[PDB]
């Protein structure tokens, strides 16, 4: 956004034009797969999921 | 600016989700705030985030 | 000047409306900022009354802007060099602009254009998004309809 802040022409922009999404939701993305803290639930019995 | 975070519904229910391998996700909706300093305005969308 | 309801163009964004006059204040003053929401991205723009016209707003265009740019239209004679990259150029500053009779030069340059040749994808979305706020303009000038405003082109596109 501080980027393309200035590059674009004033009187003309929006907030649905200034804003990307994809870098955040990619970290979410990344974040749920593919990381040390995001494991597979450990089921075979009731007492191992708890 | 950015403000006031909401959510929708999930798209999808649990079982549905589990069975065709999508993720249990739910939209976000921020209304987003552009103000020009020289001549005076806001910009007020719902940003799907 | 303004009224509550009056589909008053904004230069950029289309034509917009008005819905009331916000009464907000910044350093104690009171100024009349009128709220003015757009139905093309959702969008809802405060503007202070003073500076309106510094910022450019516009009312709607009557009968003798649409002789006039109906005027602008059907008069194919244009010079621009071959070097299309001047050209892109050149439209592109027009479209920064913001004149209707300058936007109807140019779909007319890229109807004569497209109808001669062929354009490339970007030349294409370019004619596209310029008629199309043009579209926008006619119709609510007009007072009426997106497929009847674009019959009426079709009808003084060069017939
Ligand atoms: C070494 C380690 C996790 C090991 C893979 C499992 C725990 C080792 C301890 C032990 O031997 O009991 C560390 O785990 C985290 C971050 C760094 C380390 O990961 C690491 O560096 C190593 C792997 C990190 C993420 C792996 C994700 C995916 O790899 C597959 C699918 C995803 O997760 C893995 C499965 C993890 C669940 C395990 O659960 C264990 C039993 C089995 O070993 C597994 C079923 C149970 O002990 C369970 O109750 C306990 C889990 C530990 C909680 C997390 C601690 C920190 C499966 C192999």
């Amino acid at each position: 956004v501080r980027e393309r802040m200035t590059t674009q022409d004033v009187e003309a922009i929006t907030p649905q034009t200034l804003i990307n999404i994809r870098p955040v939701v990619a970290a979410i993305k990344e974040f749920f797969g593919t990381s040390q803290l995001s494991q597979f639930m450990d089921q075979n019995n009731p007492l191992s999921g708890l | 600016s950015f403000s006031d975070p909401r959510f929708d519904d999930v798209k999808a229910p649990v079982d549905e989700c589990k069975d065709k391998d999508m993720t249990y996700a739910a939209p976000l909706f921020v209304t987003a705030e552009f103000i020009n300093n020289n001549t005076g305005e806001i910009k007020s969308q719902t940003v799907f985030m | 000047i303004f009224k509550v309801g009056d589909t008053v163009v904004y230069p950029h964004h289309g034509a917009a409306l008005v819905e009331a006059i916000e009464t907000r204040t910044i350093k104690g003053e009171q100024k009349e900022y009128l709220v003015l929401k757009v139905a093309q991205g959702d969008l809802t723009v405060r503007v202070p009354a003073e500076n309106a016209e510094y910022v450019g707003v516009r009312d709607v265009v009557g009968q003798e802007g649409l002789d006039k740019v109906f005027q602008v239209l059907r008069a194919p004679h244009t010079e621009e060099p071959t070097n299309w990259s001047r050209r892109y150029k050149a439209n592109l500053e027009k479209l920064a602009s913001g004149d209707v009779n300058k936007v109807a030069e140019v779909v007319r340059d890229l109807w004569r254009r497209d109808q001669e040749r062929g354009l490339s994808a970007g030349e294409k979305r370019m004619l596209a998004k310029a008629r199309q706020i043009l579209v926008g303009e006619l119709a609510l000038a007009e007072s009426t309809d997106d497929a009847k405003a674009e019959t009426i082109l079709d009808e003084v596109l060069a017939a």
